């Protein structure tokens, strides 16, 4: 773990960059309701 | 209607406030009834408080 510098650097830069692209694409979009009828948090109240 | 009438429950959903009524027993209705107000039936999959 001492002869991997330039390559790991390129790789950890990649991971980070993709993480950012992911945050820009899926930020606040991984929420859902129990019954996939309600699309809002206000909607998913009560019982089904 | 269709809610526990036990006083110690106290669910108190937002927007709404319930009534504990007194429920005399009756004839012409073969069930206990209250003549001071009307009950409300909400169906089950419908949320109340919407």
């Amino acid at each position: 773990i001492r002869t991997i510098g330039n390559i790991v650097l390129v790789t950890t830069l990649l991971q980070f960059m993709f993480a950012c692209i992911g945050v820009q694409l899926f930020k606040g979009k991984f929420f859902s309701c129990n019954d996939l009828s309600k699309m809002t948090e206000e909607e998913c109240r009560g019982y089904y | 209607a269709k809610d526990d009438l036990d006083p110690e429950k106290n669910d108190s959903e937002p927007g709404s406030q319930r009534i504990k009524p007194v429920f005399i027993d009756d004839a012409n209705f073969r069930r206990q009834v209250s003549y001071q107000h009307a009950a409300v039936h909400i169906p089950t999959d419908i949320y109340e408080g919407s």
